[PDB]
C-alpha cells in the first residue's frame, strides 16, 4: 500500500491550484508534498500523505468527483513510489514538511 | 454535484 497517489484532472475548464488540491485532499489526511505537471495534454499530479490507509480513503471516495460544479474531475490511483522529492516551494509543487525550500533554481 | 461548488 502505497500513501503517493497520481492524479489527473479531466474536463479542467476552470484552474486548479495546488493549493486546492491540497485543500480537499487534507479532509483524509495529513499531506506531505504535492507536485503538478501537465503531460500528454492532461493536467496530473502526485500527492504524498502520511499514511497509507488515508491515500486509500481518498481514492475510495474522491474518484470520479468533480472539484467544481461542473468540472474537473478527479481520476486517481496509487502510484508506485514510496515517497516524493520535492526541490521546490511554488505554484507547481509544494513540500509542507521542509518551509527552507528555495522557489526556484539558484 | 460537486467539492466545493462555484470557482473561487
Amino acid at each position: 500500500q502505497s500513501p503517493v497517489l497520481r492524479i489527473i484532472v479531466e474536463n479542467l475548464f476552470y484552474p486548479v491550484t495546488l493549493d486546492v488540491l491540497h485543500q480537499i485532499f487534507s479532509k483524509f489526511g495529513t499531506v506531505l508534498k504535492i507536485i503538478t505537471f501537465t503531460k500528454n495534454n492532461q493536467f496530473q499530479a502526485l500527492l504524498q500523505y502520511a499514511d497509507p490507509v488515508s491515500a486509500q480513503h481518498a481514492k475510495l471516495s474522491l474518484d470520479g468527483q468533480n472539484i467544481y460544479n461542473a468540472c474537473c474531475t478527479l481520476r486517481i490511483d496509487f502510484s508506485k513510489l514510496t515517497s516524493l522529492n520535492v526541490k521546490y516551494n511554488n505554484d507547481k509543487s509544494r513540500d509542507y514538511t521542509r518551509p527552507d525550500l528555495p522557489s526556484g533554481d539558484s | 454535484v460537486s467539492l466545493l461548488g462555484a470557482p473561487p
